[PDB]
RNA sequence: UUUUUGUUACUGCUAAUGUAAAAGAGAAAUUAUAUAUGUACCUGGUACAUAAAUAAUCCUAUCAC
RNA sequence: UUGGAUAAGGUGCCUAAAUAUUCGCUCAUGAGAUCCCAUAAAAGGUGUUGGUUCAUAUGAACUAGCCCUGAAAAUGGAUGGCGCUAAAGCGGAUUACCGAUACCAAGCCAUAAAAAGAAAGAAAAAAUUUUUUUUUAGAAUCUUUUUAUGAGUAGAAAAUCGUGGGGU
RNA sequence: UAAAUAGUACCUGAAAUCGUUAAGAUGGAACGGAUUAAGAGAGAAAACAAGUAAAGAGGGGAAAUUCUCUUCUUUAUUAAAAGAAACAUCAGUGAUUAAUUUAAUUUCAAUAAAGCAAUCCCCUGAAAUUGUUUUCACUUUCUCCCCGCACUAAUGUGGGGAAAACUGGCUUUAUUUCUUCAAUUAUUUUUUUUGCUGAGGAAUUUUAAAAUUAUUUGAAUUUUUCUUCUUAUAAUUUAAGUUGUUUCUAUACAGUACUUUCUUAACCCACUCGUCUUGAAAC
């Protein structure tokens, strides 16, 4: 009806890690349809937003937003490393995230 | 896990497969209802597993039992104690997780009108080679003393039945719509009409 | 002009140098010292007239033609305001995606192919800066919040830049409008936008 | 003298023909020998079948024997062995 | 946790807290090298305070610069900021925290004649 | 430097001199690991640790 | 208990905000697993029909004024 | 510090990564689950799976794999827990993956060693061939540039920080 | 009284300990390390604008009289620089998907025609120190016959006996986009999509050389729009460690934005110091 979708959905898992350490340059990400590693390898590139709600307004808005990119895979299951230009706050581990389509191909 | 909430019916599941397919979605984000667990399915004698209940049942704290473990006989809280046994529920993730989560025994009202799914991966017809033996949750809950066996079949009956007529009128309702459908195509503009031929609609 | 390493031809382009910097023991210099560059190259699948879908600013999910290779890498294009909104504008070919449509392989329209590279060849890539003038008119009205935004729609109008795209503008889309509007199902899919459906999976999609 | 960025001796062309002064000429003979042979596709691998029928046919016989022979000094063996068991 | 703003690099920016310090208030928080037997922090025991070392050091060509990208030099009275009239885009002045209110309207208004610039031209007024 | 690459594939008059002017090579570990330092490659079970004729430059050009 | 606008002199105050998760968050027979379900007849049995990579599916969405 | 790729071990959940693939064995009314390491024997079995001999497709003897009997202690408990039998058990094979402060590439701090220096002149930019900005270096335990290296109790040395008082 | 929060328990008036108000946290200890987020307080010395014109108040230096320099305003004109993000180019270091020249190693497979043998064939097996030489077994068919006459798990079957060369095997062509031309190794040349990094700034080694492009002076050979040999001048970079274009901050003077300090959450981790001792969180 309105506000087209453009984009493909996604969960931000942890961080990367091992049991007992916790790494939290990089973070691990779930897309929706994606569940082998060569259909993964297809994002590779693409540019990632994670848009979030605050209680005051702080340039006349209640939202913002942290951007990211894709890095690689994780390894068998279809899912993915991410960077962002900041550490996603652990209070955010169940949360969407907008896997774009900016830099198409 | 892209859903607001999911509905399991857990006849014919085993315990453990189960259990450990539940936590995980409960740990990434996902609200889990699961129902008719007095049918679930454990992979070894009667016999065999009432003796491993009893071991559980003679453990207590020696000085004060009203502390110490707690015995839940019920099927439903059998299923939410093993789950709870693969979260790290002594965080605060961890607890938000195992709060996710809302067992049934029967099919009451909210969810007997709702979509019930399977997971493949927990199935007895497809994970036990046939001479095992098994058993049930509800014969052993009830050598066990829950008490509530016979009603909860006495229910099922009639919501069956009930059931049973709604499909009915689901089936001449798909059948008067598809009458309806064959005859619009004829009444259509022949291009649009093959297009519809061609990709199978 | 253009070098040729292991057989790969890749084309030079004159470039200027404008960074200052110190130097090490007495006064600055200028940092860059090349004189040439390499063009950018552009994917195998940008065409004079296929159709394309906006993904990025205020006409995102709407469809257009793509219209000129601008000489500096972006691309204009026009989704004949008459028909779709859309006026002519400047994009960068990253955000666009691309169909396998082609406006001239209709026998109807293909005979316009000509008149409208004609009218293309004035398409230039200063016309789409704004100066300096402008841009300091518009900015002293904000020393009510209904009166401004009239008076910033209406400054913009009188930019002889803005009149010279506007008139080609009206010229493309009077020249292709009639053959358009011949084929009723495809007007109906340039005139609405693009979605996603659940259902649809993007890695498996092509289009 | 101050250090600078390393160059790839083996994918930077200028670098490459620095170190090796004979490179370029074993490369222009390999593009050239490489264009020749598709340039002669649907006219190329069928010589080849033609004097392979010239040789390997010559080659098939003595390569037979070959392994004959061997196969026939595995059998003895055994059978020689076999009986012994008795 | 690393901090740069244009050339500037800072390697950390984190105080090195004495061992104890928040759990007996007779302990300053003032770095003092742990020494003697099972420490937990000179056996380097994870979860518990760091040490320093020389390799937190700072780069040599910005070692002492402000954010004003200008090294501090701090004056008591007209006399000695007259060195700074051949190095002025290099240097920023700071006044001495026990001159007067006379003598600092004199400072400044100097300062300003010479074109550098005063860190603290604020105060006692 | 084609010289050196000649005197080290061929044991040539001047070998010592070309390979002692040489510093070690310091490489990178292999790209899909190990099978067992522990045993030895002529063993019957995963191992590494014997003298492997020509398959040294499978493993080197995986740890290059 | 329709709705509009907002939560951007002096005592503690006397106008007032939150979120572990919106972007089509779409989908109600039962039953078996060396077989099932639906209809007619007879007291479970005859007879016929239908499913069987069955969410690898179906349903919904742009045609402004 | 930023990236990359591993070792030892792991890939049902706890817990990052295979409910992976491909062959055999096992049913336990006290199964089993790998260095150190956290106990088990002699003697038996008409449980089941392979094999070796002697006797007109049947008897007998023997042998060794998993399973069972031998097998009894004190607060309630421990393959780490849940649990697991088309294994998530035991013996192999084939691939992918995850994983260190160790290995590789690049920046920076310091220590050690090295190559050199005590006979010095103009560079941009903004301004309509006129002005304006910034720089125009030369301290010897000093100034530029290159490479390798960095654990520490008892103990030893250098450089550096601060306090009362005296001369300049 | 200059001052009484200098009132005689009288200069200044720290910490332990307690009172008042405000703001937070709070399922069988509390505090901590790493990393971010949400609130709150404070801030302009880099975190935009030199200069130009007009007027008003001042302060100096030279030649009570004329020049010339500067600070603070208030108006209205105007650049220029800097920091981030996006895209592109190059270089260094990785991942990822499709190929490739020549050769070696018992390879195969298909389409037209004509033949060879019949328990027979390329093979394989059982017999009478290596190479021959003989003997008998090895093929199944939806074909035929006899017996059981429906006996089977089978839209067939158990026992016995025959026929054929359809199928399988082998020769001679003349063929390879009907189809096949594999696998491993040696030796060579490319290719799709993308992550991270940018040290330095050369008054005479950022030169020389090398590569490239367009005119040339001559010889080869591989005979050619990347064929070789700097045997002559110009330019360029792939040489000689990152450059460019747009936008925003913004036509700001401290605002909810940017920097910073506190407070409180999350995720991972964290036994009480000093001492003697082989050994200390130690009952
Ligand atoms: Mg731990
Ligand atoms: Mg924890
Ligand atoms: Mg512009
Ligand atoms: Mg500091
Ligand atoms: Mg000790
Ligand atoms: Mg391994
Ligand atoms: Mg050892
Ligand atoms: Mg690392
Ligand atoms: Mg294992
Ligand atoms: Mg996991
Ligand atoms: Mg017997
Ligand atoms: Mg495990
Ligand atoms: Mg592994
Ligand atoms: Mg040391
Ligand atoms: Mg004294
Ligand atoms: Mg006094
Ligand atoms: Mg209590
Ligand atoms: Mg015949
Ligand atoms: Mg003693
Ligand atoms: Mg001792
Ligand atoms: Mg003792
Ligand atoms: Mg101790
Ligand atoms: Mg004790």
């Amino acid at each position: 009806l309105q506000a087209v979708r453009l984009y493909e959905k996604g969960v931000i898992l942890g961080y990367k890690r091992s049991q007992r350490n916790q790494d939290p340059n990089f973070t691990l990400i779930s897309i929706k349809n994606v569940n082998t590693k060569k259909h993964a390898q297809f994002y590779v590139g693409k540019r990632v937003a994670y848009v979030y709600r605050t209680t005051k307004h702080h340039d006349g808005v209640k939202i913002k937003c942290i951007w990211g990119k894709v890095c690689r895979t994780h390894g068998n299951s279809g899912v993915i490393r991410a960077k962002f230009k900041t550490h996603i706050p652990p209070k955010a581990f169940g949360d969407r995230v907008r896997i774009l389509m900016y830099p198409s191909n | 896990m892209y859903k607001k909430e999911y509905v399991i019916d857990c006849k014919g599941h085993l315990l453990g497969r189960l259990a450990s397919l539940i936590a995980k979605e409960l740990l990434n984000g996902q609200r889990i209802v699961a129902v008719r667990c007095e049918d679930i399915n454990i992979s070894g004698s009667l016999y065999r597993n009432k003796l491993k209940y009893q071991e559980f049942l003679r453990l207590r704290t020696n000085t004060n039992p009203k502390k110490g473990p707690l015995h839940l006989r019920e099927p439903s809280k059998i299923l939410w104690r093993c789950v709870r046994g693969m979260l790290p529920h002594k965080t605060y993730k961890g607890q938000l997780a195992l709060k996710k989560l809302k067992v049934c025994v029967g099919m009451p009202y909210p969810y007997d009108k709702k979509k019930k799914y399977v997971l493949p991966s927990a199935l007895r017809a497809f994970r036990l080679k046939k001479h095992r033996r098994y058993c049930r949750l509800g014969t052993l809950s009830s050598r066990v003393g829950w008490n509530y066996d016979t009603l909860v079949k006495k229910n099922e009956v009639l919501r069956k039945q009930v059931s049973k007529a709604y499909y009915k009128k689901k089936v001449n309702n798909l059948n008067e719509k598809k009458e309806i459908k064959t005859e619009a195509l004829n009444l259509i503009n022949p291009e649009q009409r093959q297009v519809l031929e061609n990709f199978g609609y | 002009k253009h070098y040729n390493v292991k057989g790969k031809k890749k084309v030079l382009v004159p470039v200027n140098a404008k960074k200052t910097i110190n130097k090490k023991y007495f006064g600055r210099k200028v940092a860059s010292k090349k004189k040439y560059v390499v063009q950018r190259k552009l994917r195998k699948s940008i065409e004079v007239g296929k159709v394309a879908i906006i993904l990025t600013g205020k006409h995102m999910g709407k469809r257009c033609i793509i219209t000129k290779i601008l000489n500096s890498g972006l691309l204009a294009v026009v989704g004949p305001y008459e028909i779709n909104g859309v006026p002519l504008k400047r994009v960068d070919s990253r955000y666009l995606v691309v169909t396998s449509t082609n406006i001239f392989n209709f026998e109807n329209i293909a005979k316009l192919k000509d008149d409208f590279l004609n009218y293309a060849q004035d398409i230039d890539d200063d016309s789409f800066i704004k100066t300096l003038e402008i841009k300091k008119k518009q900015k002293k009205l904000l020393k009510f919040m209904n009166n401004v935004i009239d008076k910033i729609k209406e400054i913009r109008k009188e930019d002889p830049k803005v009149q010279k795209l506007e008139g080609i503008q009206k010229d493309i889309g009077s020249l292709l409008k009639p053959e358009i509007l011949k084929n009723k199902v495809f007007a109906h899919y340039l005139k609405s936008k693009f979605t996603l459906r659940n259902d649809m999976v993007l890695h498996k999609m092509k289009f | 003298k101050k250090r600078l960025q390393n160059k790839n001796s083996l994918t930077n062309f200028a670098v490459r023909c620095r170190l090796n002064p004979a490179y370029k000429l074993l490369r222009s003979l390999a593009v050239l020998r490489m264009r020749k042979s598709i340039l002669e596709k649907s006219k190329n691998k069928k010589e080849k079948r033609v004097q392979k029928q010239i040789q390997k046919k010559e080659l098939q016989k003595i390569n037979h024997d070959y392994y004959k022979g061997v196969a026939k000094a595995v059998k003895k063996k055994k059978k020689r062995e076999e009986k012994k068991a008795k | 946790a690393v901090k740069k703003v244009g050339k500037i690099i800072k390697k950390r920016t984190k105080k090195f807290t004495r061992f104890q310090s928040n759990r007996f208030m007779r302990v300053k928080p003032a770095w003092r090298k742990p020494r003697g037997i099972d420490c937990r922090v000179r056996r380097r025991y994870k979860g518990t305070n760091l040490m320093p070392s020389i390799g937190y050091g700072s780069n040599k060509k910005t070692k002492f610069l402000l954010p004003n990208n200008k090294y501090k030099y701090v004056v008591k009275n007209v006399k000695e900021m007259e060195p700074l009239i051949m190095n002025h885009t290099k240097y920023c002045v700071q006044i001495a925290h026990n001159v007067s209110s006379k003598k600092r309207k004199q400072i400044i208004e100097r300062a300003k004649q010479m074109n550098v610039s005063v860190i603290n031209a604020k105060a006692r007024l | 430097i084609e010289d050196m690459v000649y005197q080290l594939y061929t044991c040539g008059p001047v070998f010592k001199k070309v390979n002692n002017f040489l510093w070690a090579f310091k490489l990178k570990p292999p790209r899909k690991g190990f099978k067992a330092k522990r045993h030895a490659f002529n063993e019957p079970r995963p191992g590494d640790w014997g003298n492997r004729e020509a398959h040294i430059n499978e493993l080197i050009n995986r740890m290059i």
